[PDB]
């Protein structure tokens, strides 16, 4: 089973269903979002191909002892913009791009949207699944907004940090975001 | 003019208005120019064939191509992106007559400003 | 001429052609293939209908497609532009031959009504 | 010969922006005609306009709008008309020889948006 | 061409008016500005205008401003008519005379610092 | 002829002022420019004006500013007369004397700093 | 120009629309000019190489150097900034062969509307 289109169709059922069983608890402790985004999710989306391209060239200098502290702290980091992320619910909808042969690449972008009548006019989010060599099933490590990535504009952006602070620099500084929400829903 | 020159080749899906002959450059500093542009009968996807020098030769394959536009009102170019190298996951330098496997779409105007602000 | 370049032709219709002129180009993805030709009107409802013309190289586009003027850069040429349509095997689709109308369609952008809708 | 015989029509309005003499007159985008004369009234002090439409198109109900725009974002004024629908029994009147529309519309100045709002 | 009568006015920043330039009412071209100098007493600007003479109604309740045409194009002034009404005094013009009030222009600079704050 | 004399003030950011630019009081020139420098040390720039002599008579207390004309017109330096009082603000500017208050110019950076971020 | 000029060297990363023969300028008055760009083959990073007026020479080997736009449409140009200069403590002056560190950098048009509420 390598069919990405069944599993995205299964993640979006499942993502939706485990989301509508809360409404006021929810805001009430946002310690849910982020419960729930690691309760699905994640286990389609892979962290090591993701961490790798934000260092550059310096991987190649990382000592062992350094780079598992990095890719512990990255997921810590990740949870919470997705958490604060999820602040909508309006019943949308998420219709797939149609069915296609076989792909004539092992990397393969793949389309959905999201409508409702409540809001401004739709937007599309692409999004990546790539096809590598005996990992059997394929995991997702980007996303789209429209017409601007997600991996480009932090791959320079913590820039001179690395010129002259180091790995070190990054550390720490990546996990100190603290723990919060909006009071703007 | 010293031509040790490689080829390349890429595919897109909108290129906005990338005529031929523009330059195309690394953080900055031009190293080339696109050379021929066509489509494709199969699907219809435009495909672009790309000339380098031969003093810069060493990049990781794990790299990104995008395109982008310069000042206000200028002309628009195509920007690239060095990745990283390691074993198993990601090898073999670039050899003459592969393609560059990834690729991002044009930005396009109009669109954002009817979207936002709406 | 173009040197030989045999063609066909295409019929459509609008609601606001903007500034378009004659002898404007037509693009897919931005690349060009064939130019307009005629612009008129309609004596019993006012509408304005376009006939354009296509290279006979390209001979397969679905019937479902979509057609829509825009403009380029931010203060210059009005152009054209069409995207193909996902075709269905199995079930009723078909090719355009010489002498058809494209179903749907879109209109143009302009100014003051926007920025007295809001911001006003 | 610029073109074949044609018929006039008259209009007010209240500022007429920068239109000068010798402006096309456009529905949907395409010309049919030119402007005639702009002058004032020298009671009241209210501008009137007086323009020409080609023999070619000879039938528009009463019931329509005219207004002005610019043309692009940076170039001239031209003005823009609006036909109304089609109604037997109620709105009747053809537009004959030298008539006068109803209901119109004013210009649009740059300074004054910028003290109605966003100040 | 026409017998033309002349009118005084003063301001306070003229924002570029050079000699020469329309005077106009409802978008029509009138008069025209005959030349504009300085006070040694109070540093202030003046204007001389000039107009013709077959529009001869407009009262004192009036106003002048000034305004650019276009979006970065050239700048004028506008003139103002006032309502008139019975019982007050209508006071029509005439030769040599002076307005009362006015309005001044507009820098860009102010803007932008008042949209920070 | 221009019987004029000469004044002097400082600054720390001139922007784009290049020499022989007005020296505009209210949108009337009175003058001119005529030296930019620097002076071998602190390095802080200074400039030299020259105004004419009928405009004399003028309080040591003002204010001097930079300005822009228009959207994307050029640069002028301009001048904000201050105010007389009796005995603590007396006295006038005699020939080749130094301006007290200053406002620097501006640049584009500086605002889309303090938006965004 | 017969008069001698020493020359400094510095590094960037995204140096943008720059061009060879560009002032450089203090305060608002311009005193050297710059001299060469390139690349590095070892790290692929943008260097460049300036010469600076002889006359002047007192600085502080604490500074500031930065490139930002002209006026509202026009090129690009360097902008230095003099640093603080402590008295008792160490500062020296710069002298030939050297380097200024700590430096800005550009901005291109695309990267404002990506961080646009990302």
């Amino acid at each position: 089973q390598t069919n990405p289109y069944k599993l995205m169709d299964e993640a979006a059922q499942k993502t939706f269903d485990r989301l509508k069983n809360e409404q006021p608890q929810i805001r009430a402790n946002p310690d849910y979002l982020r419960t729930i985004v690691d309760q699905e999710l994640l286990p389609y989306v892979q962290v090591k191909y993701a961490g790798a391209l934000v260092l550059g060239q310096y991987y190649k200098s990382a000592t062992p002892a350094q780079r598992e502290a990095y890719f512990a702290a990255f997921r810590e980091y990740l949870k919470q913009a997705y958490g604060q992320a999820l602040a909508m619910y309006h019943g949308q909808t998420y219709q797939i791009a149609p069915e296609q042969p076989l792909g004539d690449k092992t990397i393969v972008p793949i389309r959905v949207t999201i409508i409702d009548p409540n809001g401004r006019p739709p937007v599309r989010l692409d999004f990546q699944w790539r096809k590598n060599s005996q990992t059997g099933n394929w995991q997702a490590y980007d996303m789209i907004a429209e017409g601007v990535s997600m991996i480009t504009t932090k791959q320079n952006e913590w820039g001179t940090l690395l010129r002259t602070k180091g790995i070190d620099g990054l550390t720490a500084q990546l996990k100190s975001i603290s723990q919060q929400k909006i009071t703007l829903e | 003019r010293t031509e040790p020159t490689y080829t390349l080749y890429a595919t897109f899906d909108n290129i906005g208005g990338l005529k031929a002959r523009s330059p195309v450059s690394i953080g900055g500093v031009v190293v080339g120019r696109v050379a021929d542009i066509t489509l494709d009968p199969k699907t219809y996807l435009p495909r672009v064939t790309l000339e380098i020098e031969q003093r810069y030769n060493h990049i990781p394959d794990t790299s990104s191509l995008s395109i982008r536009t310069s000042g206000l009102l200028g002309e628009q170019y195509l920007a690239l992106n060095v990745g990283f190298e390691d074993p198993e996951l990601g090898t073999a330098i670039l050899k003459d007559g592969d393609t560059i496997q990834d690729t991002k779409s044009a930005m396009v105007l109009e669109d954002l400003i009817g979207q936002f602000l709406y």
